[PDB]
Order: structure tokens, then C-alpha cells, then sequence
């Protein structure tokens, strides 16, 4: 019964960061979004 | 239940009285007055629940029973109390460090008893397609189900008439339901081990709590803080446990320096150190030291020496081995067996008894012949005979 | 009451207001020069102006330098962080050798952060109407969160059962203390080796942006480093650059043996296991030698502290057996003698009890004679 | 506490190097397949549309 | 009140004092003393700032405690902005995950910097709750204190909208001075050769800010990247700037890093690196052969050794006066004489450790002047390396 | 031009008869070693001998790295030249045998010039009207065309944003690289489309481009292993497909040349793989360089061998002697740096710098040549005088004066 | 200009023996070494028969007898051959036990006879009913290619597969681990028991058969004692390919320990090696193999140059004299002549030197 065991998390959490672009970028900038949209059904139903 | 009795499973507990006096014919342990006296002192100190974290070493000649006294303390320690026996060679790992394994050994032997309350209703179930009717000894009551109870009954192949337990968290229990083909408080005090530090660090709990450096930085601190908070709000206490360290002289001085400062904490359980030889150099340095241990760790611990065995104590141990392994001996074989066991080790005499019983049951006889055990002893050799009879210069 | 604490007899340092070190004060009776030396060190920590200085401790094994560091940590309290470390803890297999001493200076320094946040206490209805005891308000909800109170920072369900008063939007000021290595681990692990350009470059700039104006508050820490006489020379090389830095907090070193051979060169000897380039960069503190009167006094104070009242003859026996072989043996003769007095039924401990316990248990010099 | 670090800036020279018109490949070598004996059948299936398209044009 | 950059040991200086004729002074920019080392530092700094040659090693050495690290700290402070300075040690390349050769060429990658001049357009303005929805451009009106602008929105900018919002030429980003929004900007940006990691593997930020990568892909990072940075060279585009690498504790480094430094300086993209050496005759690691300087002849022929002289009585009191000028609590003239005698008989860092404790004793006194008895009691309570040597006659442990 | 440490190397100066000039491309000295390296560069350019090894036996401080660079510059850019430091072998995650074998595969290379037509995309020809048949036009600055493409290319088209104003680069193997926002998209003078604003792509439809390209086999192994190689299945397959490519008449193999420094500082297991793998019939030629003389082989602790090379490795290797010089040409070599530097020097300062060069070593004078010109630029002198070099000889010390003090 | 054109000692095709297994004096192979080539032919006939297992043959002699040429002749005259070095099994991700095990198990080959039924071709329907764009047949029961496994053809395929089925059973897919070495120490029960049972069932059903291999391990003068302890079980296992050890040094201290034993081996591997010693070449044998090696790159020599070349190759190493004709052919090409002279080979001997020349001239020690 995992109720008491998992206590409070560490109080600091960051996120990811996309680095800025001030030039020509429409290629990988639109296939990286597609390759992030490929795993939206695959981590579904993980029972956790 | 079929488990063979080993060399240390021949005793059941330790000889203890009201005044804590060591006996001779008590529970299979014979002799060794002062070491068992100190073992009874530290065993009462453990079982009292007062302090923990004193380093006790057991020294003496090879073959005086430095290992069997630890098993006698562990059997007489009592149920629901952890006991862990680790050598020096187990923590020599290439995947993890030595200090992390020693902290695992320290935090493994601290048990936490947590109390919980539930409700369990036992009775005959009559299902109506739906609702249920519990026919019990007290009352016969019809209950109306909600939403999740019907779902929990339909996910499982539930047969009517069996015992169905309704808890507060709605957890079904199917125990002895296929053998033929209000109840207010059940206080359950469950014992857990403190191996949940990586459960704080990592996320998985199935593969993690069974078989991994786990964020030392501030992982143990939050666990110790919540343990201190539980210790107050009397929801969770804490019992210690015994950690036996076997043959500590084969360990590096870095783990010694780590144990010199890891023992001063409040989370340090009782540990029983084993040391066999005397003047032995430290693996890692170039200077010699007594007991394979430097002055820093020697100042921390205490030493108890083992008295060597006598003749009548050896005869009584051989009588216990006679009465234990179901081996009927002759009266003229005790003197010959004592004469063999005096010049050799005791475990070689145990192996001699076992092989003589094998040959006697091959003969299918009841009494052990003196010529039979003489032939069995002449079949094998000794360690001094392995030194002596290899004088042919077989190799280089 | 948690009886397990080893070095226990400490309320603080016992230093008076006039600078004099009182002897019979705060449990730790003795070591006047160490207390008068650490009275400047605690002011250096409290002033929070100068940092990056090393204090090496030296003396025989068993002078109570760990109790002195614990007294400093209890004088500073829970506000100033205190990070203990031994010399064997920096060694690992998958973790490199130059990673623990790098992260100690980040786990030592703390930062107080005060953040104002909101809580939506709506009950039941992607458009989710949050119903309160005041009214209902609709909010545009993200497609990420699908499955009583929620977590609105950048989703706790239920909370009640009737088939939770308060306003729709609230605010609260959370005041916490976060170490810089926790910031580094959170940078490395989103919702281990730290790369230098982030750990030194960007994290210091964003902490300056938080201090930059009113918000947070920077609090230095105290790094206690024991077992320095058996530390590798590469860790000494990184420590030479660690002391030559302006962002490093105060580090108190502890040495045990008198002279050693440095692990890594295995040929040259050195006093206290430290080479001359590092021993020049430390502040030498030397402890004193124990007297039997102060020995009997500190054994009596430890016994009166823990649980035990001892008559004069057994105190004389403890003082003699501490003068002969080992002080810690006289420390360890307290609890089995109390257990023997509880078995025999005596409320106190006489000379015969400690005599029988000293007959049962052995010493280190007595084991060396055998 | 979930603090926010500002994004590290970059330049336009960085990514636009490993790339260009074309001409950097050879063939599909890592593509497991059998066709043990059908090789001549794919040969015939390549030789026939030459004559087919030549009859379609002419 | 409390900041990160506090007063440390080598943080009291604020640059390096140099002139046009390269004439050193007695007290310039914090650094006091070492005239030949000052001239050598000025020559190597002018040679680096010229930027003609590449792949040269200049070693400095001497007695430990003569302020040799502070010379490089003053060079790094007076180096100037937009110039990468990499300060490594002899123990940083030792790692159980990555190789020491990979770590040393990673430090070489950190050394050389690239200055890139670009021109962008940054739009600034306050947003006034616009864009009536889907039936999806809507409108956008920005307000200033001079003139407002009224216009419509775009198509793909609706995701960022789901307070000044500064949007660049790209997808997007997160009292105000006025002006036209089509502000054009030049951004002289400095790159520490991060062009390798952005295409070497995916998710370049998690490999760029913190480590975790393996050895970089051979035959892809040393010839292709060099050819392409030559393609960006001499065409009106960006030009590389060789940075300054500073290496510590060379005399206890392995012979393999010595053999790599024997041939790394002969390459084209090789920055001018300087190194420090404390000890004299020390046996090299890896072998059991003794050698002077801790460095074999094959590397000493590829570098130049600059020796440093110890301080005198006149320079030590000037260092004490400038550190009292850096600090707050002053002293008495007899206490300055006693501290000068201590700094002459003992090391200078011992006097630095004594003067802070004397200032704290003066703060206990709540005064503005350290007396003689205060620093006498501090010197009596605090021991020294040469003082505690005679107290080790008890033979406590071995 | 950012001149490096040594930039004297532009050739080796070999005539047709086979003689060695006294002064050619700043490489004065060793005419016997000049002929001995002319023989091995003729062996490289003859393309018939593979599996040889060259050792350059000499004292430390002669300049054999410049001789190897002269070999590489006489070969040029046709023959791949990849030098290897001896400290590039001791890796942590990859074994040393695999590192040496991957260097041997970096040596061997090919060249198979080919072709490739470009398509470049029109503006808007999203016509999925059949899916097997897609009509895509092209509107370039030279004009407009049309093409029919099989369904795929279109399956790559719907993956990326195909809107009004995009670029569609189509390769020969259905490799599509696409952009967004081109030509003109300024309809109502509205806000950002957040795209790339590019001018008109000037150029016609149908070009026929030809590129000569050198391909190394290690890049081929990296590109084929991923979506420690097996020596029964992978490299044999590479050998078979390279045999098929050169029998069909596509690629052209070139020999491999390597140059290894600090050979004696390697492990003995690297030695017993080295003189076993150079015994193969496909082994490239590797010029080895031994730095110091008689020492202990790493891993033996008792075996004494010359040049730190075991007896099995010292055999079957050609040895070229490189001895010391005469001092009367040292002032010539400094002059070779002077025309490299661009600032002319005087006559007496050359004499003093040659005296400092013949005092201890030439490299000390070569390194002190730079601060002499630096102080000449600071003080304002157009040439280097004797005072600056006699001051820099006393200001900067070598290892001998440092060991003396 | 294809990949292998000439290298070290491998120019002869096959090995050269007779019906009575006696080598000639002018035939294919090398000149001389009657007992060595005779024992090589006997053990190669033992490999061709394949009666028993655990046949370890050690070859020894002076440095310069050409053990590699004998190994290449036995390889070409041979079935999966494998020639490994002494440092290939020494890895970091794998141990010294797993890598030598994978080197042992790779030489074993399996011939598989598989008969399948394939109905392939082009579509002419959709939606179920199957016909073709045929040449032959019809009767249902556009443009894409579909293959169906049970026109109709019963295809018989012969596979020559190594034991890397152990690689594909433990793996999840067959694409990743089939191109490099693989994982760490796997389940050894899965390697032994299931593989032996399934190959025994394939032998009982008559589907596949097995053939052994040859492993040539050169330069066994250096080897750690872990491999010497592993070869106690490896030679006494149930199945093992044949091993040919090549040791050059006579007396060498074993690394890690301190012992004095011949060939760097303990007593356990001492009686397990069929030891064949060699004989150094004479005058006529060296002159004849130089006459053979003159026909490699089509290089003709004068009459008075063979004696000078053999006189140099007798005192110095033989491979130096093999390299002398290659180093002199370029000078003869630059001379524009179809025949070398005495002054050419003397000039080449003056240019390139050997160990015996560099022994005296290294007396500087600066």
C-alpha cells in the first residue's frame, strides 16, 4: 500500500528549454513538433 | 518445510535465566561462560529497547564457535525483529560504492512498526441481481451497493456464498473461497524495513523494493525528519535490529573510517564484528595492526575473547550431535571419537560422524562399529595430512 | 526521548558574554583554547562577509572535535545549513571522483525564497466551472490536464462528500529554503555530473536576479570535512582551486593521525596526511591533553545526563580504568553496569558491579598483551 | 518552488551547417530481405517497362 | 545586502596595471610586486590580444605563496568582455565516465570563441485584451505614450496567446520607452564553439548546459566542423577569437596528457594556453622515473619557464596596506609593525588569516582600530605550520 | 591568415632525376631521409603496396612532424591523411583494439563521383486527385513547370506544413526538405506569419550537377551500424558491396595513410593487436614515430627494448634515420620564419638569435622570435635589433636555467 | 586496384601437399619445413574429417619462419575459419570470459534446409478476391505487390548461419544487436540447455546440420591467467572448435603473477598442446623463396643481385630483404630501366637500415 512510503518531493523543479531562433527555421522546427506528437498515445494507459 | 539442518541450526536459542547466568546443558550450547555472559548482556540490552550502536567484536582461536553464538543470539532475539548477516566480501561491488552499501546495511536493520485500523465483515454472501445480503451470527442484514462496489464485484469472477470482506479502502480478500470445488476495530501493527529511500528518490516501486545509488543528497534527511515527526505524533515508533559483520579484517581502511563516523548517528543499529586471526596487516596500507584493525576503529569497539573448548564440553557437543542427526552410537566409540576430535577440528568430527552414519546405513545397522569409524577416518585425511602427504613435489 | 545520540552532553559552546570561556558550562567542560578559537569562527559565520577559509583540527583521537562541530551547528541552529562529509564518501564507481567535492559547495549554500501563489477551491462540474460557497466562475482549462482542490502554479480531485468553503481565487506566501545543489539537480532532472557553464554561469545569474530585488535571501553554509589525511591528491588538486574562489562557504577540516603517506604518490610522508601547499592554506587548531580530574568530571556529567547516579567508589574505579587504558571504555562501562544493577535489584552501582563488568569485558591494550 | 531560468540565446550560424542540396548518400544497405532466386524476376520487371514506355512514346 | 560574489582571497584585485610603454608601477590595480612576472604577463597579454600566432605555451612557476595565481586572476579581470577565459585544473580531466583526452579537447573547445554580428527586429508594446475569437486572426492594437497603431493579427500566432509581449522574427517569446516597434537590432553574440553539440545529438540543451554525453563522434567533429568554420571565415562573416586557457597543477599530471599537449599545440585551431607549476623535482605519474620540474624535456622544449621571486619587507607591508584599504577595520601602527614581522617570518596567507580574526576581535571590542594585545592573543591562540611541527613529538599515531 | 606554429611546409622538393635540393620549401637538411621519404611517397602514389610501416628514428627535437606534414602536402587532398595522437587510444568506454581498428578504417577511403537532380518546389500544387497520382507544379524565377509524383513524396508532404508559399526540396531517394513562407504573403499588410522571409530563388528547373566526393569507410560503418563491429557479418558485407561498386564501375578506392605519434607509450596489448593487424592483406600504411629511446615497455616492468618497441613490432618496419644538424644553417631556418612572419630583420640580431639557438636548442630561438617582433612593434622599431633579443634572452628562461636555479 | 592486392606473407593459393602428404621443393606454398607442413596437413585432414573435439596445436620457432603464411595456407586450403589476435577478447564492456566464449562459438556453422510455399505478385482487386496481373492463371477465390506465405512455388533455401541465434533469441528485435557485439553476460543456461535441446531436435528431425570451425590465436606469449583457467573447461567441454595457438617467445613471465615457465603457460595447458617446432631457412631455400617473391609485382632482377640480396637477408631479417626489392623497384622505375643493378640495391641498403645497423649508432644517449 504505497500511501505512507512516498513522502514529499524535493522542493525544486525545473522544466525543459527550447533555445531561441532569430533566423531561418521551419524545417526541424516543424518535425520536432511532429516527433513530440508521435508519443502522445504511446505513454497513455501506464497504470501509475 | 523440508529444509536440511545446517551446522549452525542445531541449537534453539540461548541459555538464559532470571539472574542471567550461563548454563552448560541449556538449548544445545555448551560451555563458553564469559562470551555467552557478555552476549546475554548485549542481548538484554537489545531486547530492552534502550540504546543501540555499540560495536562488539568476538575474537579467539579458529574453531571456538564465533559464528554459532551469533546464530544463538539471533534465534533467541525474538520474532518481528530484523537480523542481517553480511560479510566483508559482499560490499565489494563494481556497480556501487562501499559506503553506500554500508549505509544500506545500516538502514536495513531498522524496523518501523506502523499501526492501521480497518473494518472486516465476515459472513455468508447472498447476491441479488445488484445488492448483497450478509447472513452472519450477529445479524442478517441487506446492504445497498453504490458505484465502485458493483464494479469491484464485476471485475472479479465472484462466486456467491464465499466470504467477501468490505474494507474502508474497499479492498477484496479472496482467502479459501474455492476449497470445496459491525466488527469495529482490527488494529494491524505492520513492520516495515527502511529501504524506501530510493522510493523517495526514484519513482518505480515494484522493481525497486525487491532487487542503484539513490540520491544521497537530502534523501535520507527528509526521511529522518518525517521519521522524527512520526516518532512524536505517536503514529510510528521504531525498533532496532542486529547486523552481524563477518570477517571484517578483509576490509579496506576507507570503510573503517566511514564506519568510525557513521556509528555516531542516531540511526546506527547494533553490530557484531567478527575477527579470526591476530597480527594481520591492513589491505591498502603498509603498516601492521592488531586484529587487522587500525587504532581508530580499535578505540571505538570492545573485544570479547572466546575460551577454547575442554574435553567434557567436546564430549557433550558430540552427544548433542549424536542425539540430533538420529545416529545411534556405541558406548566404545565415544573415547575414540573424542581422541579424533581433540587433534582435529570439531567440524571435521561432525563430517566424520556424518560419513560413518552414511556407511552404517549402507550396512543398514543400528550401532556404529569402532572399526567402521576407523575405516572412515582412514579413508580421508586432515589439513596437517594435506601438508604432510604432499611431499612428492607434484608442481612448482 | 531518543537515547541514541553518542556525543550528547552539549547545549552550546558555553562562551560567556565577556569573551571568557566558562569551564562548568553547557556540558562540554574543558578545551578552553578550542572554544576561544571557535568564538571567532562563529562570528565569521554569523557576519556573512568573509568566506572561503579552511580550519584544520588536530589532536589525539578522542578530543571531542565532533562534539565541537555539533556545538557550532547547534549555536547556528536550523537557519545556517550544516553539511557533514567524511573522506570515504567522495569515492564511488559510477560517480566520478571530482563530483562530490564539487557539489558540497552547492549543497552548503542556501537561499530563502518567498513566493505568492493561488488556490482554486472549486467543487464539481475543456470548461470546468469551479463552484464555491460564494459563487461559480468558469475558467479556460488546458488540454494537458484531463484526468476538491487542484494545483495551479504553472489537480487534486475530490476532497469532499455530500452527494469546502472559501473564495474562488486566493493567495498565500510560501517561504522556503532551497540549496543550490537542489537547484542543480532540478536543472538536470525535469518534471550526477553538473556541466560548468550552467552551474557557475546561469544559476548564479538567476539567483542574482532573485536577490536582484527584495525577494530571496542568500545564506551561506558550513561544510564539515573529516578524514582529510587519507584523501586522494586529485581531490587535493580540486580543493586548491576550491579554496581559491570567492563563492565558496566556510569549510572546517578535521585530521586524526599525526603523520601519514599521501594516497596517490605512496612514497612521501607528510604531517597529518596533508601536503605543504594545502597545509599552508589552513588554520591550525590544536587540542589539549586530558587530566584525570576533568576525566572523572566528564564521566560524572555524562552519567548524570543519560540515566545513572553513581557512588564515589565506582566513580573512582571508572577514573582509574580511564586513566589506565581507554576513556571510551569508561564511557561503555555505564550501561552494562546499570543492567547488572537492574538484574541484581540495586538502585545504584557499587564497586563490585563495575569490577565484575570489567572482569567480563576486555580492553584494547589488554587484548594486545594477550 | 518551480523557479524559472531565462532561455540561453544562440546564433544563426550553429544549426545551418550540417545540410545542403543533396549528394551525400549511396544506397539502402541496411534493409533485410530474402528474394533468393527472384532476383531475375525483379530484373525482368525492370527491363520490361523500358520497352513498355518506349512503345507508349513511339 | 548579501551577494554571491563576496570578498575572497584573490578577489581583492580589480584588474592588472599596465601602460603603453609596459612600465610596471609599485601599486597598480591591486597587484603589488613581481616586476619580471608583470612584464611577462604584459607581453603574453599583448601577444594574445594581437591574435596572430596560435598554439603557444607559456609556463609560470616559482615558490608556493608568491602570489602566482593572483597574476592570472588580474590578467583575467583585465582581459575584457566578449572574450572566453577558461580556467581548468589538473584534476578536472580525471573522470570515470569520459576520457581525459576528450575532457582536454573539450576544454580546448571551450577556449576558442566566435564573435557573430547579427541584426534582428524586436517588437515591444502593451497588449489591451484583443482578438475576438474563431468565427481566426481578429485584431491587435498596441498603445504607447506617443502614437497608437491599429491592425490585424496573423494565423500561427494564436498558440502563443493561449504586460509587454516581446516577439522576435521567430515564433515568439515572453515604464516602457517609446519608438517604432520595428526596432532593428545588432547582437554581437559570443559562441564558445557550441556548433558541435547542436548537431552532434538531439535535444541539444540538455547536453549543452549539463554534461552526460559520451566521446564525440570521430571523423565528424574535427575535419567537417573545421572545414565549415573555414567556410564561415573570410567572407565578411564571423571570425574566430582565440581565448585564454589557464591550467593548474601540471607537475602531477599523467604522461599521456603531456604527449597529447606535445601535438595539440601544433594544430591549426590551437589556443594560446598558460599553465602553473608549484613544486620542483617531482616524480611523474605512470612511471617510476624521476625528472626535474615534474615535466619531461619533450614538453619543456615546447614551452617557456618564467620564474618568480619571493616578496621583500617593503612589498609585504604594501600588500597589508592595500588589504586594509580593501577591508574596513583599521589597525594600530605597532600592530602594523607586528603584522609585518609575522608576514616576514611566516607566509602572507597566514597574515591574511590573522588579520580577519583581528578584525573580528575588534568587532567584539566594537571599535575601529585593532590593538597590539588583540592580534597578540590571536597569534597566541592560532597555531601555524612551522609552529605545530614541534608539538608533534608525542607520537600519537602513525 | 592566422599563421599557425609551423607554416613553412608547402612541399618536399623532389625532382625527376631523384636528387635532393639543399633548400626547398623550408626543409633544409637530411638528403638521405629526403630520398628515404621520397621512396615511400612514391610507394603511396603508386597505389600497389598496402601493409607497410615506417619508423622515424632520431633524437627528440629534430622536426619529423614537419617531414610527415611535407608527406601530407605532397600527397595533398586526394589521399586521406589522419594523424593520431598516442593519447587518443586510451579510451574509457570503447576498447583500444576497436579504436585502432576504426583508425585503420578511417585510413581506407573511396571516391565515387555521381549525380543528382534538384526539384525545388513550385509554390502551391497540392493536388491529391486520384492515392497514387499527385500533380505538383513549380514556379521558379526562370519559369513554371509541372511534374507527377508517386504517392509517397506526397506522404512526406502531408507530414510537414504544405501551405501557400512553401519550398519543397525533393531528392532522388524521396528525401524531402521543406520550408514555409516564400515568394509573397503580405495580403492585408498584417502582422507576423512567423516564417522565413527569403527572396526569389534564381535558377532554372533542370540542372545536371556532378560532384567528386571522397567517402571514408568509417563514416559508412557509423551510418550503417546505427538505424564494436562484428568481424564475421558487417565488415565482410561492406567489403562485398565495395567490391560490387568497384566492379560495376562506380567508386574508386584510394590507399590509406596514417601517422601515429608516441607509439612507445601504448600498451603491449595494443602492440600485439598492431603487429597482428598490419599483417592483413588490406592493412594501410602507417608511419610510426618514436619520441624517446631505451625505456621500459608499458606492461612488462622488466623487458628492456630500444625505442620502447618490442622485438615483434620492431621487425618488418622500415627505419629512416633523422640525425642532428650543423649550427651554420640555423640562421637560415630563422630566416625561413622571417619570410613567414612578414617583417624583415637585421643582420646582427640574426647572429645573436643564432647564437642563442646554438646555445641550447633551435626551438628556444624559434619561440623567442615572436616576442622580439612584439617588442619591436611596441617600441616602434621597423626591424628587430640586438637589444630586444639580448633582453628577451635574459627575461625568458629555458628548462636548463630553471633547473640551474 | 581492388581492396586486397598484396600485404604480408600471403601470396600462395591454398596449401601444397600430395597424396602421401609430402611437400615438394618447388610447388605451391613455401619452400622447406617438411615436418611442420606435414603436421599441418595431418591436423587439416583431422579438421576435414571431424571425429573428436579438443585439438589444440601449438606452433613455435625462431622469429622469421612465417607462421602467418602457414595459417593463411591452412585457411585457404580449408567451413568458417576465424583468426583472432590476443587483444580482441580483452574488452571493457565485456569480460575476459564472455568475449573468448563468443570467439569460440562463432566458428561453428549450421546448414539449414528450409522449404517454404510462396504465392507472390501484383494485385488486381481489393474489397478479398485473389488474382494477379498474370502471365499464367486466373479464377478469383491496383498495382501493389503482395506476397502470401502458407504464383504458387515451393522454394528450397540453404542457409549457412552461425550460432548468433543466441544473439537473436535473447534480443527483442533482429535489427539492433545483429550489427555490433551486443550486451553483457547473459543467461548461460539459455546459451547451453535450450540451444542444445533445440539443435538436437533439429538433428532428430533432419532439418539442419552442424559443422565445426577453426580458430587461430596468434601471439600467445602474453595472456592473463583467467584465460588459462578458462581453457581447463573450454578444452574439456562437450563441444568446442579446433584451436591453433601461435607462441613466439620461449621464456616470458606471465603478467599479473611471477613464474618461470616455457611458452608462458602453466602445467595445465602444458600437456594439452601438440607442439610443432620449426627450422630456420638455409641458403637455397631463401634464394628460392626470393625467386618466388620476385614474381609478385612483376619485378625482374640481375644475376649478380640475388646473391647480394640473400647475403643481406641471411645476416639481417628476411622481411627486410623482402622489402628491399619493393624499395628498389621505385628507384629502378625512376632510373628508366627494365633491370636493377648492384649499385641500386647497395643504395637502398644505404638508405634503409635494420636493428643490427641501429644498434651501434645509438650510443649517444643525450
Amino acid at each position: 500500500f504505497v500511501m505512507p512510503p512516498v513522502e514529499a518531493p524535493p522542493p525544486s523543479l525545473h522544466a525543459c528549454h527550447p533555445p531561441p531562433w532569430l533566423a531561418p527555421r521551419q524545417a526541424a522546427f516543424q518535425e520536432q513538433l511532429a516527433s513530440e506528437l508521435w508519443p502522445r498515445a504511446r505513454p497513455l494507459h501506464r497504470i501509475v | 518445510r523440508i529444509e536440511r539442518i545446517g551446522a549452525h541450526s542445531h541449537i534453539r536459542g540461548l541459555g538464559l535465566d532470571d539472574a542471567l547466568e550461563p548454563r552448560q546443558a541449556s538449548q544445545g550450547m555448551v560451555g563458553q561462560l564469559a562470551a555467552r555472559r557478555a552476549a546475554g548482556v548485549v542481548l538484554e540490552m537489545i531486547r530492552e529497547g534502550k540504546i543501540a550502536g555499540r560495536a562488539v567484536l568476538i575474537a579467539g582461536q579458529p574453531g571456538t564457535g564465533k559464528t554459532a553464538i551469533a546464530m544463538g543470539m539471533a534465534q533467541a532475539l525474538g520474532p518481528d525483529t530484523p537480523f542481517t548477516a553480511i560479510a566483508g566480501s559482499e560490499i565489494f561491488s563494481l556497480e556501487m560504492s562501499k559506503t553506500e552499501a554500508l549505509t544500506q546495511a545500516f538502514r536495513r536493520s531498522i524496523g518501523v512498526r506502523i499501526k492501521e485500523e480497518t473494518e472486516i465483515i465476515e459472513g455468508e454472501v447472498v447476491e441479488i441481481q445488484g445488492k448483497l445480503t450478509l447472513k452472519t451470527t450477529e445479524m442478517e442484514t441487506i446492504y445497498d451497493l453504490g458505484t465502485k462496489m458493483i464494479e469491484s464485484l464485476t471485475k472479479d469472477k465472484v462466486q456467491a456464498g464465499d466470504v467477501i470482506t468490505i474494507d474502508k479502502a474497499t479492498g477484496k480478500i479472496s482467502k479459501l473461497g474455492r476449497s470445496f470445488t459491525l466488527q469495529k476495530r482490527k488494529e494491524v501493527v505492520h513492520t516495515v524495513s527502511l529501504h524506501e529511500i530510493d522510493v523517495i528518490n526514484s519513482r518505480t516501486q515494484g522493481f525497486l523494493a525487491l532487487f542503484t545509488g539513490e540520491i544521497k543528497s537530502e534523501v535520507r534527511e527528509q526521511i529522518n525528519a518525517k521519521v522524527a515527526e512520526w516518532r512524536e505524533e505517536g503514529k510510528a515508533e521504531i525498533i532496532p535490529g542486529v547486523l552481524f559483520i563477518d570477517e571484517v579484517h578483509m576490509l579496506d581502511i576507507e570503510s573503517f573510517s566511514f564506519l568510525n563516523r557513521a556509528l555516531e548517528s542516531d540511526m546506527a543499529p547494533v553490530l557484531i564484528m567478527a575477527t579470526n586471526r591476530g597480527i594481520t596487516r591492513i589491505r591498502g596500507t603498509s603498516y601492521q595492526s592488531p586484529h587487522g584493525i587500525p587504532i581508530d576503529l580499535l578505540d571505538r569497539l570492545l573485544i570479547v575473547s572466546t575460551t577454547p573448548y575442554s574435553e567434557k564440553d567436546t564430549k557433550q557437543i558430540l552427544r548433542i550431535r549424536c542425539e540430533e542427526e538420529d545416529v545411534e552410537m556405541s558406548e566404545d566409540a565415544y573415547t575414540v571419537l573424542t581422541r579424533i576430535g581433540l587433534e582435529t577440528s570439531l567440524r571435521y568430527a561432525i563430517q566424520l560422524i556424518t560419513a560413518a552414519s552414511l556407511v552404517c546405513r549402507k550396512r543398514k545397522g543400528t550401532e556404529v562399529q569402532v572399526d567402521d569409524i576407523k575405516r572412515v577416518y582412514s579413508l580421508f585425511l586432515d589439513e596437517s595430512r594435506s601438508t604432510q602427504y604432499m611431499k612428492e613435489y607434484q608442481d612448482a | 526521548t531518543q537515547r541514541i545520540a553518542s556525543h550528547s552532553h552539549v547545549k552550546g559552546l558555553g562562551l560567556d558574554e565577556s569573551g571568557l570561556a566558562k569551564q562548568a558550562a553547557s556540558g562540554l567542560v574543558g578545551q578552553e583554547n578550542a572554544r576561544e578559537a571557535c568564538g571567532v569562527i562563529v562570528e565569521l559565520i554569523k557576519s556573512k562577509k568573509m568566506a572561503g577559509r579552511a580550519v584544520l583540527l588536530a589532536g589525539p583521537p578522542g578530543t571531542g572535535k565532533t562534539a565541537l562541530a555539533l556545538a557550532i551547528a547547534q549555536e547556528l541552529g536550523s537557519k545556517v545549513p550544516f553539511c557533514p562529509m567524511v573522506g570515504s564518501e567522495v569515492y564511488s564507481t559510477e560517480i566520478k571522483k571530482t563530483e562530490v567535492l564539487m557539489e558540497n559547495f552547492r549543497r552548503a549554500i542556501g537561499l530563502r525564497i518567498k513566493e505568492t501563489k493561488e488556490v482554486y477551491e472549486g467543487e464539481v462540474t475543456v470548461i470546468i466551472g469551479l463552484k464555491t460557497a460564494k459563487g461559480t466562475k468558469q475558467l479556460k482549462l488546458d488540454p494537458s490536464i484531463f484526468e476538491d482542490v487542484i494545483y495551479i502554479e504553472a489537480v487534486k480531485r475530490q476532497g469532499r462528500c455530500d452527494t469546502p468553503k472559501g473564495d474562488v481565487h486566493k493567495k498565500k506566501e510560501i517561504i522556503q529554503d532551497v540549496t543550490l545543489h537542489d537547484l542543480d539537480v532540478a536543472n538536470a532532472r525535469p518534471q550526477k555530473t553538473e556541466i560548468t557553464d550552467k552551474l557557475r554561469g546561469e544559476i548564479n545569474k538567476v539567483v542574482n536576479k532573485y536577490i536582484d530585488q527584495g525577494i530571496a535571501e542568500l545564506v551561506p553554509g558550513v561544510l564539515f570535512v573529516d578524514e582529510v589525511h587519507m584523501l586522494d591528491i586529485e581531490c587535493f588538486t580540486y580543493l586548491h582551486r576550491a579554496l581559491e574562489s570567492s563563492i565558496a562557504p566556510i569549510v572546517i577540516f578535521a585530521s586524526n593521525r599525526g603523520n601519514c603517506v599521501i594516497r596517490g604518490t605512496e612514497d612521501i610522508t607528510s604531517p597529518h596526511g596533508i601536503p605543504l601547499d594545502l597545509l599552508d592554506r589552513v588554520m591550525i587548531i590544536r587540542t589539549m591533553l586530558y587530566t584525570p580530574q576533568e576525566m572523572k568530571q566528564i564521566i560524572k556529567i555524562r552519567a548524570q545526563t543519560e540515566g545513572i547516579n553513581i557512588s564515589e567508589e565506582a566513580l573512582n574505579h571508572l577514573g582509574e580504568i580511564g586513566t589506565k587504558t581507554t576513556l571510551r571504555y569508561s564511557v561503555q562501562l555505564l550501561t552494562p553496569a546499570n543492567l547488572l544493577a537492574k538484574i541484581n535489584g540495586k538502585d545504584s552501582i557499587e564497586k563490585e558491579h563495575v569490577e565484575e563488568i570489567s572482569e567480563l569485558f576486555y580492553d584494547a591494550k589488554s587484548s594486545a598483551k594477550i | 518552488i518551480t523557479p524559472g531560468i531565462c532561455f540561453s540565446t544562440a546564433s544563426l550560424v550553429l544549426r545551418a551547417t550540417d545540410v545542403h542540396p543533396l549528394q551525400r548518400i549511396d544506397m539502402g544497405r541496411f534493409d533485410l530481405i530474402g528474394l533468393e532466386g527472384r532476383v531475375s524476376r525483379y530484373e525482368a520487371d525492370t527491363f520490361l517497362p523500358r520497352h513498355r514506355l518506349s512503345r507508349r512514346v513511339l
